[PDB]
RNA sequence: GGAUAGUGGCCUACCAUGGUUUCAACGGGUAACGGGGAAUAAGGGUUCGAUUCCGGAGAGGGAGCCUGAGAAACGGCUACCACAUCCAAGGAAGGCAGCAGGCGCGCAAAUUACCCAAUCCUAAUUCAGGGAGGUAGUGACAAUAAAUAACGAUACAGGGCCCAUUCGGGUCUUGUAAUUGGAAUGAGUACAAUGUAAAUACCUUAACGAGGAACAAUUGGAGGGCAAGUCUGGUGCCAGCAGCCGCGGUAAUUCCAGCUCCAAUAGCGUAUAUUAAAGUUGUUGCAGUUAAAAAGCUCGUAGUUGAACUUUGGGCCCGGUUGGCCG
């Protein structure tokens, strides 16, 4: 039991610290809407540091970003809703690969589920569910959950290692998400 | 396990409580008194599973801050105040005094007694010694103490005590033909005019007993409690009178007689 | 943490599973008196094996002894006020003789059924289970009810709840108003 | 007089006989000698979960010749390897070398699903993605 | 498979196609009715050849 | 309402709390739930008291309607009803006012915030103040 | 004698040679905290009990100690060992097997929520406090009750048969009826009210909410075991399928589908363990010529078992129950 544990350290060194150490995040709207600048906007919340002085209207796309909180450094890269074989190549470097829904718009049949499909084929390191939209609870104070059982139904028919699919909208639910980037 | 318990959990209270075994997890832990915790009773339990006069137990501290109720005519404002055996619960509301005293069913009553017969209670005689100074001094039951006794007066006897001071006015020599209160024991709460008594030199020394009905049966002699001579009794008896019946019986009265 | 509350469950599963008999003719009487499962009969069968229990270990006991005729009365007079037992078998004897005809005698979905106005022994158990009968002063919605033989006096519709007055429902309304009234415009 | 012996002070040479005649069956013997615990891959578990090392084949016995691709898994909980079978047609195109399956055993204790020689657990879960659900078509499988 | 359609909402307009899938024979009444359509089936008619009957005969 | 008539059944006079405590028993045919105020108007005019001096509470209704059970108060004076009632049902009469404590984590972090802090502490302050002021 | 709160090899000094054992010491192992209990239900048992109560033990590992009535106390301290944190490098600081969370590990386990309103506990104390406890969230661990449709008309085939003058209509029930009609509802939504510490939910209830593709029930099977198919096509060891027996070198009762049927039903199926079945653990209750099994024979200690025999009968009242013409 020290041998695993000496071997689960050892796979830890290359990610853990400010020195030698990135993450690769990717953020992937299955929708045409969102513009997924706000996604980063609202995970980037619950940092409680300077990290969103980085993200402004200023358009960078790839960010070297530390996090104070979680000794931790992403290089969080959005690609282009255009070019598909972007999208294809970029998740083909990534470590995760985050994937907005929305309440609103249904996932895009010949465009978003094919980005789910193709990405899910060719490999994916680790991916995490998010709902993201305000209207999430502005549409539905019509006991505001239920599109959640529709997203996370919807979303285990691709993959089903995901229980739920994390809401931006709440506090812990965005730390989680924050955390398990980290 | 470092030093005393403080809590008690239900399931482990004593079962002639008759508290719920669901409505929190704890129940009252009696606090140090005259009588022992398993064999007490409190006075939280008293008030609100008994006389239901309050619902709360914050409601009971509201009783016993003002004051309003006193066991044997001292206050005791302590909720967790283990009353127990033969004492004499007195309120101001109404004028009601309450004996606490067991049943067949052996368990404490509601058993109003009028205000006369609330100045005394009996105490039964667990040592006689010397105390310093060459005073003989007997110990009762509950605790109290009492200096200066009738030299008549040994052991297992019982003892009539004022409650207006420790002072002790009558007793009961502990013989055949005298009416004996069971407490503790399986047969708890009967009253039985004792038949005789074996020595057993070395311990637990039997008693027979045998009731109005001549259910004859035994107790251990600390079960034992005398109340006064045949038919005589130096307290007010509960409805019962001791005479705990089949359970044959009681669906004779319980839902036979009663009913139309 | 606080006592655990008791609990225990009722139906007791057949040994042999597929058994051509068995499968045949329980299931009879799932279309006379109108059950929803075979689990449904399962419990009268538990019912069933927990009074033959306690009757058979008193059979092991003398007579005139108390807890025989305790106990005994007690289990006999309790099926007597249920109407299971009839009246004249008041013996102990006869409290095996019982079968599951019995107990599903009594259920309300039947009782109703034989009650009268309710006309089929399916329609008596949609009149429960959509709240229109009731047994007295109280509504019942639940079928497998066992009705006491004292209550059967009193089984009627409810005070609410039409067939027994006061409204008409939702259909009634849709019609009598939105099509009736819409001819009015 | 019937063997044993009868008298009524001698319970003690009943119950050391018994003792003594206890390690005759196979169960008391699995019981108490931990053989649960020491071989038998599956480490007293029902399951276990172990990465695959290749995809393999059979030529089994006698009638039914055929090939009936089995699998190759090291367990993770052991580093033992252990040969594994993939269920219903199709489904070895599911799995793929160095991915992580679920097993657990045929149902014999071991031995066979029939003629197999020596395959005795079955995979449960691919990828976390139940080979039941991926055979019917009811969810998908991403790649690792 | 395509799974979110209509279960987004809890339901307002689920499919308004009146387009038959089958004719009036697509759902087997099931619960407590399935059980009166068995016994209506299994102790009211049918049989085979002599009592000893197929359930599930030969369509013939 | 229609024909509510209630009931006060199972009284009990308490002198040692100063009040009247039973058991509400409501029927209401033909009509919902019936709303303690409602009922502290209707049975403070039958025990002639006032209508803050009336604490009610409970109320199940019975299944399929029709009927409902509770459990009552009726007090001396509204002044003894104050001061033995319990201050959430003073708040649910109007006869207090709510007061705003703040969120009970944020009040122990404020708590464990004064153990590192010795005496009145404003001596610290006034330390910092001009050492870290310069 | 010391020591202890106190008996005591508890410890020191001196002295003696004892103390336990095959009625199994001692040693080893335990994937062993002990009970109250739990599962399995003819009886007798077998297997489990970390887990709501009682009792013990531990707070990373060992040791020591202060203070107190009570600690060898870890939400106290001291040292060492192993870990590990900030550092300006001089030093400083720590132990979730409390609660919630993480990370590893795994086949395997939820919220960094709300509140002292109950339950009780603590203090100088009705007031303050309490992740003790409660409330909600998650939760197909297990339980209980139980929706997915009920009824008419018309018409065809009946089985009856109304009075059997029946040769009148169908008393009364089945099906197929796309033939039809209303009638009743909840799941869901919602003003409200009750609920609550405040809320969510339940129990109530205005308003709204079935017509079939709808408000669409699965999971397993359809040779035998083990109830339901050789029906309709495909396929020809070809993969399959199969716990067991096996089906298909080709007119597949078993493979692949389509219908149809069964079984269980908001549950069902598989793995693993265990109990029953098992009279394959045997006391009740096995088997030992030949199927596994009688030791190569005799002696012989422990063990187990061991002939018979010692006031019997008769009077004599007292003496409670059961049963009865007696009532």
């Amino acid at each position: 039991r020290a041998q695993r544990i000496l071997d689960s350290i050892e796979n830890r060194k290359l990610f853990e610290g400010k020195n030698g150490a990135a993450k690769i995040i990717t953020i992937v709207p299955l929708v045409n809407d969102l513009d997924p600048l706000d996604i980063l906007y609202k995970l980037l919340k619950c940092a409680d540091d300077e990290g969103i002085m980085v993200q402004e209207v200023d358009s960078k796309r790839i960010f070297n970003v530390h996090i104070k909180k979680f000794k931790s450094n992403l290089k969080i890269i959005i690609p282009d809703m255009t070019n598909f074989l972007n999208i294809l190549d970029c998740a083909k470097v990534a470590d995760f690969v985050v994937f907005g829904l929305s309440g609103v718009q249904e996932v895009d049949e010949e465009f978003g589920e094919q980005i789910i499909r193709a990405l899910e084929l060719q490999g994916i390191a680790s991916y995490i569910g998010v709902i993201s939209n305000l209207s999430a609870v502005h549409e539905k104070e019509k006991f505001q959950l239920d599109v959640k059982q529709s997203l996370e139904s919807y979303f285990k028919h691709f993959f089903p290692s995901e229980e739920r699919v994390y809401n931006l909208e709440k506090n812990s639910d965005a730390l989680n998400v924050l955390r398990t980037l980290c | 396990a470092r030093g005393p318990k403080k809590h008690l959990k239900r399931l482990a209270a004593p079962h002639h409580w008759l508290l719920d075994k669901l409505s929190g997890c704890y129940a009252p832990r009696p606090s140090a008194g005259p009588h022992k915790l398993r064999e007490s009773l409190p006075l939280i339990v008293f008030l609100r599973n008994r006389l239901k006069y309050a619902l709360n137990g914050r409601e009971v501290k509201a009783i016993l801050m003002q004051r309003h109720v006193k066991v044997d005519g001292k206050v005791r404002t302590d909720t967790t105040y283990p009353a127990g055996f033969m004492d004499v619960i007195t309120l101001d509301a109404t004028n009601e005094n309450f004996r606490l005293v067991y049943d067949v069913k052996g368990r404490f009553a509601v058993h109003r007694i009028t205000d006369e017969e609330a100045s005394y209670k009996l105490g039964k005689v667990k040592k006689v010694q010397l105390g310093k100074k060459g005073v003989p001094y007997v110990v009762t039951h509950d605790g109290r103490t009492i200096r200066y006794p009738d030299p008549n007066i040994k052991v297992n006897d019982t003892v009539k005590i004022d409650l207006a001071s420790g002072k002790i006015t009558d007793f009961i020599k502990f013989d055949a033909g005298k009416l004996v209160y069971v407490t503790g024991g399986r047969n708890l709460g009967r009253i039985g005019t004792i038949v005789h008594k074996e020595r057993h030199d070395g311990g637990f020394d039997l008693v027979h007993i045998k009731d109005s009905l001549d259910n004859t049966f035994v107790t251990r002699l600390n079960n034992v409690f005398v109340i006064g001579e045949q038919g005589k009794p130096y307290i007010s008896l509960p409805k019962g009178k001791g005479i705990k019946l089949s359970i044959a019986e009681e669906r004779d009265r319980r839902r036979a007689q009663q009913g139309l | 943490p606080r006592a655990p509350r008791t609990y225990s469950k009722t139906y007791s599963t057949p040994k042999r599973p597929y058994e051509s008999s068995r499968l045949d003719a329980e299931l009879k009487l799932a279309g006379e008196f109108g059950l929803k499962n075979k689990k449904e009969i399962y419990r009268i069968s538990f019912q069933l094996s927990k009074i033959r229990r306690a009757a058979r270990d008193l059979l092991t006991r003398d007579e005139k002894d108390p807890k025989r005729l305790f106990e005994g009365n007690a289990l006999i007079r309790r099926l007597v006020r249920v109407g299971v037992l009839s009246e004249d078998k008041k013996k102990l004897d006869y409290v095996l003789a019982l079968k599951v005809e019995d107990f599903l005698e009594r259920r309300l979905q039947t009782q109703v059924y034989k009650l009268g106005l309710a006309k089929s022994v399916h329609h008596a158990r949609v009149l429960i289970t959509q709240r229109h009968i009731a047994v007295g002063k109280q509504i019942v919605n639940i079928p497998s009810f066992m009705v006491r033989l004292d209550s059967e006096k009193h089984i009627d519709f409810a005070p609410t709840s039409p067939f027994g007055g006061a409204r008409p429902g939702r259909v009634a309304r849709r019609n009598a108003a939105r099509k009736a009234e819409a001819s009015g415009e | 007089g019937k063997g044993k012996p009868r008298g009524l002070n001698s319970a003690r040479k009943l119950r050391v006989h018994r003792r003594n005649n206890r390690w005759a069956e196979n169960n008391y013997k699995k019981r108490l000698l931990g053989t649960a615990f020491k071989s038998s891959p599956f480490g007293g578990s029902s399951h276990a979960k172990g990465i695959v090392l290749e995809k393999l084949g059979i030529e089994s016995k006698q009638p039914n010749s055929a090939i009936r691709k089995c699998v190759r898994v090291q367990l993770i909980k052991n580093g033992k390897k252990v040969t594994a079978f993939v269920p219903n047609d199709g489904c070895l195109n599911f799995v793929d070398e160095n991915d992580e399956v679920l097993l657990a055993g045929f149902g014999r204790k071991g031995k066979a699903k029939g003629d197999i020689p020596g395959v005795r657990f079955k995979v449960v879960k691919v990828s976390g993605v139940s080979l039941l659900a991926l055979w019917k078509e009811k969810k998908e499988k991403p790649r690792s | 498979a395509k799974v979110h359609g209509s279960l987004a909402r809890a339901g307002k307009v689920k499919s308004q196609t009146p387009k038959v899938e089958k004719t009036e024979k697509p759902k087997k009444p099931k619960g407590r009715a399935y059980k009166r359509l068995l016994y209506t089936r299994r102790f009211v008619n049918v049989t085979l050849v002599n009592g000893k009957r197929r359930m599930n005969p030969g369509p013939s | 309402s229609d024909a509510v008539t209630i009931r006060t059944r199972k009284v009990i006079s308490n002198p040692l709390l100063a009040r009247k405590q039973f058991v509400v028993d409501v029927l209401h045919p033909n009509r919902a739930n019936v709303s303690k105020d409602e009922l502290r108007e209707k049975l403070a005019e039958v025990y002639k008291a006032e209508k803050d001096a009336v604490s009610v509470f409970g109320f199940r209704t019975q299944f399929g309607g029709g009927k409902s059970v509770g459990f009552g108060l009726v007090y001396n004076s509204v002044a003894e009803a104050k001061k033995f009632e319990p201050t959430y049902r003073l708040v649910r009469y109007g006869l207090a006012e709510k007061v705003e404590k703040a969120s009970r984590q944020q009040r122990k972090q404020k708590k464990n915030r004064d153990k590192k802090i010795f005496g009145t502490g404003k001596r610290l302050a006034k330390k910092v103040a001009r050492r870290n002021a310069d």
